[PDB]
């Protein structure tokens, strides 16, 4: 967890994670567990109902880096969603599902809840996000105390 | 539990 190793870990393209996009939903707050717990269920349900029509979630791969969270389509590699760190307000895992998590994107009054179904556990992704957020906060304080101590 | 981003905004 050395600031130096952690900075190397999120540098550039950062960490990659194979997953599927459950869905994107418009919410009202920038945070809250119940609110962000409910929205997950609403999205999984839309997905569940779609299975009857031979629907499938879009296979994607996502990156966690200083650019925030990016979602790339697995087939064409095209970047479909880029959510900068300062636009992300809340991270929340799914209690009844260890392979799914979500987060809220957007500026005040225009939030969105993104739901993801990871190939492996969602634990490592939540952890990386946590550390990346904390890191940036620290680097921002220190690199501010310095400029203001000029 | 969930985690809020300290640098949000
Ligand atoms: O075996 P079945 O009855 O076909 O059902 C599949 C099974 O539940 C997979 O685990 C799931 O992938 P995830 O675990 O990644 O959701 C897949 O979703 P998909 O069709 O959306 O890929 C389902 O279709």
């Amino acid at each position: 967890r050395s600031e130096a190793t952690l900075i190397k870990r999120f540098k550039g393209e950062g960490v990659r994670y194979k997953a599927k996009l459950i869905g994107i939903d418009e919410v009202s707050a920038a945070r809250g567990d119940k609110l962000c717990q409910d929205s997950m269920m609403k999205l999984k349900g839309v997905v569940a109902g779609a299975r009857s029509k031979g629907e499938h979630k879009q296979k994607i791969f996502l990156t966690i880096s200083f650019g925030g969270i990016k979602i790339f389509d697995e087939k064409t590699g095209a970047l479909q969603h880029h959510h900068a760190v300062h636009e992300i307000s809340y991270i929340a895992k799914d209690i009844t599902d260890h392979r799914a998590f979500g987060y809220v994107c957007g500026k005040e009054g225009n939030h969105r809840f993104v739901a993801i179904k990871t190939a492996q556990a969602a634990e490592p992704v939540i952890l990386d996000l946590r550390d990346l957020f904390q890191l940036i906060y620290e680097l921002k304080q220190r690199e501010e105390l310095e400029k203001k101590a000029q | 539990n969930g985690y809020e981003n300290p640098t949000y905004k």
